Parts: structure tokens; sequence; C-alpha cells
């Protein structure tokens, strides 16, 4: 709980794909081609 | 308590460069938003 380390399976990889797709719309880093997500990946749980 | 949602902190390689990306995700809908995207960062 709150903060936890998660795996880097398809779900996490797709989170990475989403991040790159969003960043590509912004253009701050030019055209990026998603390669992969590596460890570690952290997941924070937000309450209220 | 709630869970409003989650925040994912990732290390993502794009164009062979390493970036750190933070993503928010609503608990119910899974609605996602890119919060931060910075790099290149040194490897973990």
């Amino acid at each position: 709980g709150e903060w936890e380390i998660i795996d880097i399976g398809p779900f996490t990889q797709n989170l990475g794909k989403f991040a790159v797709d969003e960043e590509n719309k912004i253009g701050q880093y030019g055209r990026l081609t998603f390669n992969k997500v590596i460890r570690p990946c952290m997941k924070k749980t937000i309450y209220e | 308590r709630e869970i409003k949602g989650y925040e994912y902190q990732l290390y993502v390689y794009a164009s062979d460069k390493l970036f750190r990306a933070d993503i928010s995700e609503d608990y119910k809908t899974r609605g996602r938003k890119l919060l931060r995207f910075n790099g290149p960062v040194p490897p973990p």
C-alpha cells in the first residue's frame, strides 16, 4: 500500500505507450518511438 | 480510506533514450493523464 513496486508486464508497458503517445502530442522531445518500460515501476494509491 | 485513484512512476525508453514518466489514473474510470515526462535520466 500507498506506494508499491509493480511488475513490468503488458499493463505497465501500455502505460509507457500512453506516456509516449501523450508526450508526442506535446512535442517537447520531438517524435519519440516507444521502446519499452523497465524496472522499477512504482504505483502510488491516492485516497479521499 | 477511499481510493480516489493511482499514480504510476515509470522509466520508459523512447527513441533509445531513458525518460521518467508520471501518470495519474482515476480509480473508477481508469481515465489517465500524463503528469510529467522528463529525460534523459541515468539508468536505475
